[PDB]
């Protein structure tokens, strides 16, 4: 234990991204199977989650709108990971 | 029953029974205009069920 190798940093710095991956898959799941006569949809989850989307370059019944915004939220961790992965392998140079 | 709509047949069979819940103190009232106790106190026990 006096030196780590590279492998093993790399290895146990994509286990750490995994499990944050777990937790906000849990709240995505959470999220999406909401219905209007347990939960409440504020007006403030109406303006920021239905008119964020064109700063994702995404474009366009309540129980299809908890629905889209189930699928705004991970879409916006797609961009996140994946500047997070590029970066990942631009640690190694 | 929130989204679907109040003309619908969900609503409607929930207002089909809501007639007969006034129609079963008017056959508890019909039998109370002579002011008889237990027959007052035979649709009493009716309206439970």
């Amino acid at each position: 234990s006096l030196d780590v190798p590279l492998v093993g940093k790399y290895l146990m710095f994509t286990m750490v991204l995994v499990t944050f991956s777990i937790v906000t898959s849990v709240c995505v799941l959470n999220v999406h199977h909401r219905s209007p006569t347990t939960h409440t949809m504020a007006p403030w989850v109406k303006v920021v989650f239905l008119e964020k989307l064109p700063a994702l370059l995404f474009m366009q019944s309540v129980s299809e709108d908890w629905k889209y915004v189930a699928m705004v939220i991970d879409r916006l961790f797609l961009w996140i990971f994946v500047f997070v992965c590029v970066f990942g392998t631009i640690g190694m140079f | 029953l929130e989204d679907k709509s109040p003309d619908s047949p969900e609503m409607k069979d929930f207002r089909h029974g809501f007639d007969i819940l006034v129609g079963q103190i008017d056959d508890a009232l019909k039998l109370a205009n002579e002011g008889k106790v237990k027959e007052a106190q035979a649709a009493a026990e009716q309206l439970k069920t």
